[PDB]
């Protein structure tokens, strides 16, 4: 890789530097690389990568979303516009997937297989479900059932870790839930399961605060407004 | 807007 | 070129779906294609082609900006924290003039020299002026004085054809005077200047306004207001 | 901050 030369310290440095700078694809190159030292990450780097990838993918699913919708009017009393919408749309989602493929090899090779503590586990499995998510976004052949299961799967163990090993008011365990709640609502067709389980995940976690430290739990409690903001859109 | 995290 | 293949009306579609989708590197690319066809641009053509690049390098430079901040503080009781800020920096500001130097290849290679209406000379000038004075904020070598300059040439030539063949209220005469102050005010050391060329631009256009139609010049009062802000900001 | 267009 183009990074193979750089000290996985420099990697570190210079993925923050990219944090700082909002450039998010040189932080998911620089945490790429991090991860093919070989060596596991830590608590701090585990966010690195995430954040990395997770504004990349965001920033083509936005933009794939907006390709997608142009397309779907141009199908509906719709001049035909030749296959221009189609083939740019095409483009956008293979780079999607492209990026979603090199995350979930990432995952694969070899990050899950070495993670033994529950939180760097259900971390890395979460991330699994949410890049076989947005692969499913976008599927539409033959394989769709078989990503949307991809997904399932993975998401669904880190639910079984996270419940035997973490506290309900772990940010990690809460963002398990949300993503697997949203997992639900858009991806398999269970609205139903969402809300149960949005609401299940809030209401256990509202239970334990009062064994939290003030001011230590900031990004559990932004993660239950978002469990509660989707609820109060879905019901 | 559903949110993620 | 990679767009070589592809029609020069694709080309100019595909530009206005990336900059729907906010996808600018796209969209500059395309664009890029779409000059080396060898056709002039169009008054709507010549808009696409310069927001994608000015989004492009607006990036760009706003990620090198942070970085120059992050450096300038570690060359301060700051602790030696190695090469690695030096070296980012270093590659996004080759990544930028990367770009700058396509963009001015791409006006000299032939959008200047075909361009007889006033507007798209002016307008093309302008551009050119841009992308020196892009240059120049982050020069420091030999080259700086020689950078500013071109800047100045490009400008002054814009200057002179748009104060001889446009009215004062022209949107691309009124944005040629905002960003040559700009120019006097933070690269060639002249606030004066700066000032004395906005309030002369901002007042004849005022003066101007009486003869113009009512919703015809939304963007000629959007770059009256920015110039009202640099005054307000200066003085 | 110092606009520009
Ligand atoms: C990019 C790294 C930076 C910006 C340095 O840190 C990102 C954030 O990293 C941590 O927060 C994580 C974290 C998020 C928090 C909810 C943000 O919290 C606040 C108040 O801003 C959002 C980030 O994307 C991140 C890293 C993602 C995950 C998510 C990853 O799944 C694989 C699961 C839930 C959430 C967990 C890991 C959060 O703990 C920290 O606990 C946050 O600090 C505070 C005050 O809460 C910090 O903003
Ligand atoms: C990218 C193309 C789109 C978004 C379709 O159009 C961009 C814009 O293109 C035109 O506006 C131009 C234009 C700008 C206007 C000031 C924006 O006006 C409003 C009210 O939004 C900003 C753009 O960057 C653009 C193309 C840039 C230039 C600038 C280029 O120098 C080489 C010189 C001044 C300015 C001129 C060319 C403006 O005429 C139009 O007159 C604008 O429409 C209205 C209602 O004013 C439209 O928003
Ligand atoms: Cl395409
Ligand atoms: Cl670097
Ligand atoms: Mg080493
Ligand atoms: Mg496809
Ligand atoms: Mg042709
Ligand atoms: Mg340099």
């Amino acid at each position: 890789g183009a990074m193979g030369s750089m000290e996985r310290a420099s990697l570190i440095q210079k993925a923050k530097l990219a944090e700082q700078a909002e450039r998010y694809e040189d932080m998911a190159a620089f945490m790429k690389g991090a991860v093919e030292k070989g060596e596991e990450l830590s608590c701090e780097e585990r966010n690195l990568l995430s954040v990395a990838y997770k504004n990349v993918v965001g920033g083509q699913r936005a933009a794939w979303r907006v390709l997608s919708s142009i397309e779907q009017k141009s199908n509906e009393g719709s001049e035909e516009k030749g296959p221009e919408v189609r083939e740019y749309r095409e483009k956008v989602e293979t780079e999607l997937q492209g990026v979603c493929d090199t995350v979930l090899g990432l995952l694969d090779s070899h990050l899950i297989k070495e993670a033994g503590d529950a939180e760097s586990r259900v971390f890395y499995l979460k991330m699994k479900g949410d890049y076989y998510r947005y692969l499913a976004e976008v599927a539409t052949g033959d394989d769709k059932k078989r990503i949307i299961d991809s997904a399932r799967s993975a998401y669904q163990e880190a639910m079984d870790i996270s419940k035997k090993e973490m506290p309900p008011t772990n940010p990690i365990r809460l963002g398990l839930a949300l993503n697997f709640s949203v997992f639900h609502y858009e991806i398999a067709n269970s609205p139903e399961e969402a809300i149960s389980l949005a609401k299940t995940t809030f209401d256990e976690a509202m239970a334990d605060l009062h064994t939290l430290s003030e001011d230590s739990y900031k990004d559990s409690t932004l993660i239950m407004q978002l469990l509660r903001d989707n609820l109060t859109l879905w019901t | 807007m559903t949110m993620s995290v």
